[PDB]
């Protein structure tokens, strides 16, 4: 309150988890193509044997294996859950940003508490206190 | 009777030339479409100067009269014309109300379809006059326009102006105290104006320094809600302090047995003690006397003895000697005040007064133990070496005036912490809740909001503080409930404009601030400094971001043009300026289905561009020459400060290399000086644009486009490859990526026909090198055309390129700045060095010279430091640009959206000022349709999938085609293979699978 | 001042005595004994290498 | 001269600390640029505004100190980060990035360590001895058009 | 003047390439950066000794 302020960002977070939104809808009904130009639709299984050519495994292996890959898909985000749920640490890079921060203001703010050198460190007390040409050095 | 100013009154402020530029200047001037009074004559008021004019060619109007009596009983100004000559005097003169024409004197000189203006004001005893005359038609009102008026005359004369009157259709306004912007063109005539204050785009103008602003939201200003009342509060005591029987009383005590007297429970008046003369010194310390009156006090100390009249002097903090040693001594933080007087006839006697005598702070012991002179046995008994610890003063009134008594009163003050208790003089008011008021609690002065609060302070305590030491909580002295304070509430004010090219309109934002505070406060309706009277400019909406006055609430969802804050957006529309939640864009659900697939049947080529810096103006500064100005005085000072003015051009030093060794990693990329053929059979494909024109430096014609579209101490140095040099560079790039493909990327560069690297470029985004053979001449009128498209862009706008005129403009500002910042005083007598050594006394003048030093070294160490970091952004940039002529130019990176959007083929750079533009090349697929789809076929009961591409149908007939671009093939053997039967697979379909 | 005085083409109104550049330095002027108007520029400094 | 950047990584600390330590022996404007001459010439009342420049002058040089490093920390964190990713990408990989892992057609790459570094052996296949030929974008065989798979 | 490099008419044609017929593995150094010297400083003992 001290002349310091905060302003809201643009993107209101409403507005972010559109863009997340549209972001994962388009990776999974047209692969890379809504990258590329306009979105193209395909197959997620028919995606994810293009995905599995891009890493040199031949795409059979997926058809030959759909019912166990689409489990152990689904149980890693399973685990994500309770590891993310489980241990609010996780997130120390963000959490940073913020304690970051928050000391840079509050070192700011209680700057205001120093002398430097100056009688007080309340400016409106020299205005009380004190006749213009001193108050002037103070 | 009035009539509307408009823009007229300017007149030169200064006999300066300024050409070609845009000035700011603050002067008494006559505000813009203010009121001026009109006559066809009275005594008027002169006040702070006047604007005059008349529409004449009767020439009836012949003179002036200024002055305050207008005759006789002082000297006052007559100006008249005589058509001999205009006249001057100033006279104690002898002339009634008019003694014109039928239809001492210590200064004295000589030298309707039509309008004569002047404009006459009075500064530093001198008076000058300024004038212009015009033609016109208009006669009922002054002529709608502008025309700076001219000096002519400017006199010595210092006479004390109040009131004037013409001597006999004529008009007279009041100049005041304001800021404005002024135009002067290429000869250095003033042409047009800004009045800065007037409304919220000319404050817009005057913060951009131009006549014209874009579209966008500008900061211009901050608000405050300003204080509507005053308050004082103050223990409400009646009884008044016993001040005779601390300064008047019989017994001032003897120095080492000095009297304490404690004051409370009572009002005081220290201007009644300070005022008076019977006091010989009336020196203070932590508080000046004149501001006593003003405070209050939890406890005064006085503190009485009578001394010896020369010393006195050991009464002050940080003094020594046998009084302060061992008598009465003062703390070294001592907060009051010493009052003393020459009390000789009061406490000297003709018997010498032996009843006087002297020997930690606010010690006192009067104790008879003996003064010692060494280590003997004397045991509290007087003998040699073994003398009584007390002395007697010698006061006979005859003494000289050192060795007569004094006596002295300190006053030693305990301030506000527990309840005041002794307390200025002050009349307590009404106390007012919840609004912006001025306080003084007890002297405890500030501005804010009061309200109740909820503070449970323990009985002892008596205000709270904030982690910023400021009171935040109150307990009133005459009832006591505890007041919260607040700060009045305050923002940053912004303008939204559509672009003065477009409209004239504004929209104005209070950010973070609650409508109901402002329409009638520092906005409207109130005290409202510089953020004038307009309460509505028609609508007023509360925004999450802050109050918005003046635009137009809409419930669609457009694009965002002028962004606000917290999702809102404002634009120009049918006309008014209109406020709105903004759209992220066109919602689009996608047609997915487990058995769909959409295929692009036809595609563009698309050349888009890139910009990006690579290089700061090269810097190096004679700190001794910019500090001092080749003073040796300063710079003999300057010496002190040891190695600060080296470190410097060390830090700048790296800076300048760096910038060489940017431009030299982005395009020294290649060991040869390729160059082009003199055939351009490149299957038609046309380069002429982009290759160099050697008609021209041998720049192409789009790099004439971009180097015209972009536009003391300190010296600026050369970079070390020329422009001319850099040219050789992307033309040898370019001439390499032509005839060679990314061969030359890898040692010895390779000729390829044109056509073929461009097969060759189509083979590595997945699309089958016979589509481009077969579409050669339709890619080839792509490519050309997309290229005379970057001509018309580039020609479009002058925002094409702002990233490079962005290094322009922040190097410009930083030297700027710096070269400015020798004209601040940093509390300095002056910033123009000589005066401070032709004015002064060497041992005050180093004073002033170092808080000079001390300013232009804190100016310079910060004009560095932001270069460093200025020069890291860059070379992220650099590093950046040296990356993409890596991957995009000398081969064809497969890194999704980093050499342009769609998928990728080639670029080429262009040189630029500071900088380098890619124009990336890519494929992006077009005109899709629709197919059924099935992961594998079954043939024989083993399944089938395709080897590359994917398989479709067209609802009766099934093919596999590539992924990229639609070319159905009949599923024969050779492009497929096989694993396992059936049954495993999803979505398997039955067909023919072909043997040849 | 201190620099070159110059001779120079700029076209000062009457009532003007003096010009200044962008960045407010002095540095054009008319001669009050001959009204034509000077060009001033410092004497020249730089780094030696 | 191969190791002229770490090289010059450690001398640019070494000028910093000398650049720091050489001022504590600056006046700043105080009677001596020794704090206990202050001390045992003065008494407190005067000594106070001496000692308060040298104070001023030695809190100003270490904020200058600690600001360029703060900055040249920076500095070395974007190649701590371009290290991590070479070796990620060259030595744990075979990156297809043009010019990254060293000039030529990029095979591998070795670690070796050196100090406040690394070094990279990039090693690389360049073409070389090459031959003139004819060339076509297409052969006609049975009137149909052939291309090379 | 310093000099760019050699220049060099590439041999272009509608209907010429060159192939390579040899090559050389080559071995290249390249040398980072990774840390400074971790540094301390007491500012009371180096402003009040
Ligand atoms: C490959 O590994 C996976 C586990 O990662 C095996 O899948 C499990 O197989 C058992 C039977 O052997 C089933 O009971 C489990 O339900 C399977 N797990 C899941 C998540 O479905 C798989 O069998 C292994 N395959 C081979 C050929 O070894
Ligand atoms: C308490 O008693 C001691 C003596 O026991 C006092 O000491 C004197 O302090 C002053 C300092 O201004 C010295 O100049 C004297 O020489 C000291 N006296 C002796 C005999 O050494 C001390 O000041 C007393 N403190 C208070 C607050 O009364
Ligand atoms: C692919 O798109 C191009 C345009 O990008 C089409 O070319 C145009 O074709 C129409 C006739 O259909 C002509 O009027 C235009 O003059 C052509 N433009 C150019 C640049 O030549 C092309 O026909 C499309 N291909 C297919 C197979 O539909
Ligand atoms: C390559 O493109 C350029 C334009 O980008 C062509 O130049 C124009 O050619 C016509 C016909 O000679 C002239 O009337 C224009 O004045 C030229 N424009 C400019 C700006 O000079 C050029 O002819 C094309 N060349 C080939 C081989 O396609
Ligand atoms: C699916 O594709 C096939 C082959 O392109 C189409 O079959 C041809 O159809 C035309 C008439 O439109 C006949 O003249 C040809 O003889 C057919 N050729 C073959 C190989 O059968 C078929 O029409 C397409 N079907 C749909 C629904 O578009
Ligand atoms: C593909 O065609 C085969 C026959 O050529 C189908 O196989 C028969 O399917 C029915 C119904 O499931 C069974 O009663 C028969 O015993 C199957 N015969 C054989 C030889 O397996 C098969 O179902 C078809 N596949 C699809 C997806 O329609
Ligand atoms: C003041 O000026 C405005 C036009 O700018 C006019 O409407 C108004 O009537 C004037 N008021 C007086 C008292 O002259
Ligand atoms: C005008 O005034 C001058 C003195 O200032 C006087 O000599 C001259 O005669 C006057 N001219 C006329 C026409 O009266
Ligand atoms: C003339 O000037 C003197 C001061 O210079 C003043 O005392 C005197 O009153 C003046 N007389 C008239 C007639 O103005
Ligand atoms: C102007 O007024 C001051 C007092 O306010 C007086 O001393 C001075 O002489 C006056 N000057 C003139 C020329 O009227
Ligand atoms: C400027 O002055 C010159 C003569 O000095 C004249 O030729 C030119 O027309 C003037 N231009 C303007 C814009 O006043
Ligand atoms: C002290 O006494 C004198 C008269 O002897 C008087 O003028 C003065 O105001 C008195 N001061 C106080 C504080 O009583
Ligand atoms: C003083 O304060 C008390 C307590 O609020 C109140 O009752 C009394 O009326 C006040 N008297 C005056 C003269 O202000
Ligand atoms: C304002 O800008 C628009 C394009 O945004 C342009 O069409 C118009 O001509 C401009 N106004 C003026 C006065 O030229
Ligand atoms: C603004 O202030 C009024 C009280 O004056 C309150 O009713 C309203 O809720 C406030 N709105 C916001 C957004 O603060
Ligand atoms: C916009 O919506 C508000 C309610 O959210 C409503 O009061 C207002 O009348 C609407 N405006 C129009 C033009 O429908
Ligand atoms: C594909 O089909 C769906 C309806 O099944 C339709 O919405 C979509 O627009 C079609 N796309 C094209 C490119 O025709
Ligand atoms: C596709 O979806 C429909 C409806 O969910 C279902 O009847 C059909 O069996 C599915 N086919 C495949 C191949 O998943
Ligand atoms: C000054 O006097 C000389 C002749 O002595 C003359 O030529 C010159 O023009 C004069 N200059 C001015 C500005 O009066
Ligand atoms: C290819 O032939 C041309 C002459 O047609 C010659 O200049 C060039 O050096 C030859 N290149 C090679 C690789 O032999
Ligand atoms: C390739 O070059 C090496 C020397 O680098 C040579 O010994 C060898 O015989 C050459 N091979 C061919 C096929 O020319």
């Amino acid at each position: 309150f001290n002349g310091l302020t905060v302003l809201p960002p643009l993107l209101t977070d409403e507005m972010i988890a559109q863009y997340t939104s549209a972001l994962l809808a388009g990776t999974i009904t047209s692969g890379w193509t809504f990258g590329a130009g306009a979105a193209l639709q395909i197959p997620f299984a028919m995606q994810m044997a293009y995905r599995f050519n891009g890493i040199g495994v031949t795409q059979n292996v997926l058809y030959e294996n759909q019912k166990l890959i689409a489990n152990q898909f689904n149980s890693a985000i399973g685990k994500i859950q309770d590891s993310l749920s489980s241990t609010a640490s996780a997130l120390g890079k963000l959490q940073n940003v913020v304690n970051q921060n928050a000391q840079a203001l509050n070192t700011l703010v209680k700057q205001l508490s120093s002398n430097f050198g100056a009688i007080s460190s309340v400016l409106n007390d020299i205005l009380s206190r004190l006749d213009k040409v001193e108050a002037e050095v103070q | 009777a009035y009539t509307n100013s408009f823009t007229r009154g300017v007149y030169y402020p200064d006999k300066v030339f300024r050409s070609s530029v845009l000035h700011s200047t603050q002067d008494l001037f006559l505000p813009f479409f203010s009121n001026v009074t009109w006559f066809h004559n009275p005594v008027l008021p002169f006040n702070d100067g006047v604007y005059f004019a008349s529409t004449e060619k009767s020439n009836i109007i012949r003179g002036w009269i200024f002055g305050t009596t207008l005759d006789s009983k002082t000297q006052s100004l007559l100006i008249v014309n005589n058509a001999t000559n205009v006249v001057i005097k100033v006279c104690e003169f002898q002339f009634c109300n008019d003694p014109f024409l039928d239809v001492n004197c210590t200064f004295e000189y000589v030298s309707f379809k039509n309008l004569r203006e002047f404009v006459f004001k009075n500064i530093d005893g001198y008076f000058k006059i300024y004038s212009k005359h015009t033609p016109i038609n208009l006669v009922r009102d002054l002529p709608q326009g502008f025309s700076a008026l001219e000096p002519l005359v400017d006199l010595p004369i210092g006479i004390n102006i109040t009131r004037f009157q013409t001597l006999l259709a004529y008009y007279v306004g009041y100049l005041q105290p304001r800021t404005f912007l002024l135009k002067y063109n290429e000869n250095g005539t003033i042409t047009d104006a800004v009045d800065c204050a007037l409304d919220p785009l000319s404050e817009t103008k005057c913060t951009l320094k131009s006549f014209t602003v874009e579209k966008g939201i500008y900061q211009t200003s901050n608000f405050r809600v300003q204080p509507t009342e005053s308050i004082v509060r103050f223990p409400n005591i009646t009884n008044l302090c016993p001040f005779g029987e601390v300064f008047n009383a019989t017994r001032f005590a003897s120095v080492y047995a000095w009297n304490r007297k404690r004051i409370s429970n009572c009002v005081a008046d220290y201007s009644v003690l300070y005022n008076s003369a019977s006091f010989s010194t009336f020196k203070c310390y932590g508080v000046s006397p004149t501001k006593l009156n003003d405070l209050c006090f939890t406890n005064v100390y006085a503190d009485s003895f009578v001394i010896r009249g020369d010393e006195v002097r050991q009464i002050a903090p940080g003094q020594t000697g046998k009084i302060a040693d061992y008598n009465y001594k003062l703390p070294d933080d001592f907060t009051g005040c010493v009052i003393a007087w020459n009390s000789n006839n009061l406490d000297s006697k003709v018997g010498g007064n032996y009843n006087y005598r002297y020997r930690k702070p606010f010690e006192r012991d009067i104790s008879t133990e003996i003064y010692q002179a060494g280590s003997k046995p004397c045991n509290g008994v007087e003998g040699f070496n073994c003398y009584f610890p007390l002395q007697s003063y010698g006061f006979q009134p005859t003494n000289g005036v050192g060795y007569q008594p004094y006596r002295v009163v300190v006053l030693s003050f305990e301030l506000l912490h527990a309840p005041a208790t002794v307390c200025g003089p002050k009349k307590s008011t009404n106390l007012v809740k919840n609004k912006c008021v001025n306080f003084n609690f007890n002297g405890l002065t500030g501005t804010g909001v009061l309200t109740e609060s909820n503070k449970k302070f323990l009985p002892f305590q008596q205000f709270g503080r904030d982690i910023a030491d400021t009171t935040d909580a109150v307990r009133d002295p005459q009832t006591l409930e505890i007041l919260d304070i607040t700060p009045c509430s305050f923002g940053g004010v912004s303008v939204i404009t559509p672009g003065t090219n477009t409209s004239n309109q504004v929209a104005v934002l209070y950010q973070g601030v609650n409508c109901t505070e402002v329409p009638v406060a520092i906005h409207a309706d109130q005290l409202t400094p510089t953020w004038r009277v307009y309460s509505t400019g028609s609508n007023v909406f509360q925004t999450r971001a802050g109050c918005l006055i003046g635009a137009e609430h809409v419930n669609n969802s457009y694009e965002c043009d002028i962004p606000i804050g917290a999702g809102i957006c404002a634009s120009y529309q049918t006309q008014s300026i209109i406020a709105y939640t903004m759209s992220l864009g066109a919602e689009n659900s996608v047609a997915y289905s487990n058995n769909s697939i959409a295929i692009p049947t036809n595609f563009t080529i698309s050349v888009t561009t890139e910009i990006l810096p690579v290089s700061m103006t090269k810097t190096s500064v004679d700190c001794t020459m910019y500090i001092c100005g080749d003073s040796t005085e300063c710079s003999n000072l300057l010496l002190q400060y040891g190695s600060f003015c080296t470190q410097l051009n060390r830090a700048l030093t790296g800076i300048a290399v760096e910038q060489d060794k940017n431009t030299q990693e982005v395009f020294a990329q290649v060991k040869q000086i390729y160059k082009t053929p003199p055939i351009k059979d490149f299957g038609g494909f046309n380069f002429s644009q982009i290759l160099p024109d050697p008609s021209k430096s041998k720049r192409s014609f789009i790099e004439d486009l971009l180097f015209n579209k972009v536009t003391n101490g300190l010296t600026v140095l050369p970079p070390l490859l020329t422009d001319e040099m850099i040219a050789q560079y992307t033309s040898a790039l370019l001439a390499g990526t032509i005839t060679s493909g990314w061969t030359f990327g890898a040692g010895a560069a390779l000729q390829i026909p044109f056509a073929m690297q461009m097969a060759y470029r189509f083979n590595g985004i997945g699309v089958t090198q016979n589509v481009l053979y077969e579409n050669q001449k339709l890619i080839a009128n792509q490519f050309n055309s997309a290229i005379g498209k970057i001509q018309d862009s580039l020609s479009s706008t002058a925002s094409a390129l702002g990233k490079l005129q962005n290094v322009v403009n922040q190097n410009a500002q930083a030297l700027n700045t710096l070269v400015k910042q020798l004209s601040s005083n940093f509390g300095a007598i002056s910033s123009v060095l000589n005066d401070i050594l032709s004015r002064l006394d060497k041992v005050e003048a180093e004073v002033q010279i170092d808080r000079l030093i001390t300013g232009r070294l804190q100016s310079l160490q910060t004009y560095v430091t932001q270069q460093l970091i200025r020069a890291a952004e860059i070379r992220a940039s650099a590093n950046l640009a040296a990356t993409k002529m890596s991957e995009c130019v000398l081969g064809q990176s497969k890194r999704v959206d980093f050499c342009g959007k769609g998928y990728h083929l080639m670029s080429f750079p262009q040189s630029a000022p500071h900088g380098v533009v890619f124009l990336h090349v890519t494929y992006v697929p077009a005109q899709e349709k629709n197919f059924t789809t099935a992961p594998a076929i079954c043939h024989d009961g083993k399944a089938h999938f395709p080897r590359e591409g994917v398989f479709v149908s067209n609802g009766t007939h099934w093919f596999v085609t590539q992924r990229n671009f639609y070319e159905p093939q009949i599923i024969t053997t050779d492009n497929t293979f096989v694993s396992g039967n059936c049954d495993v697979v999803i979505g398997i379909v039955n067909n023919t699978v072909y043997d040849p």
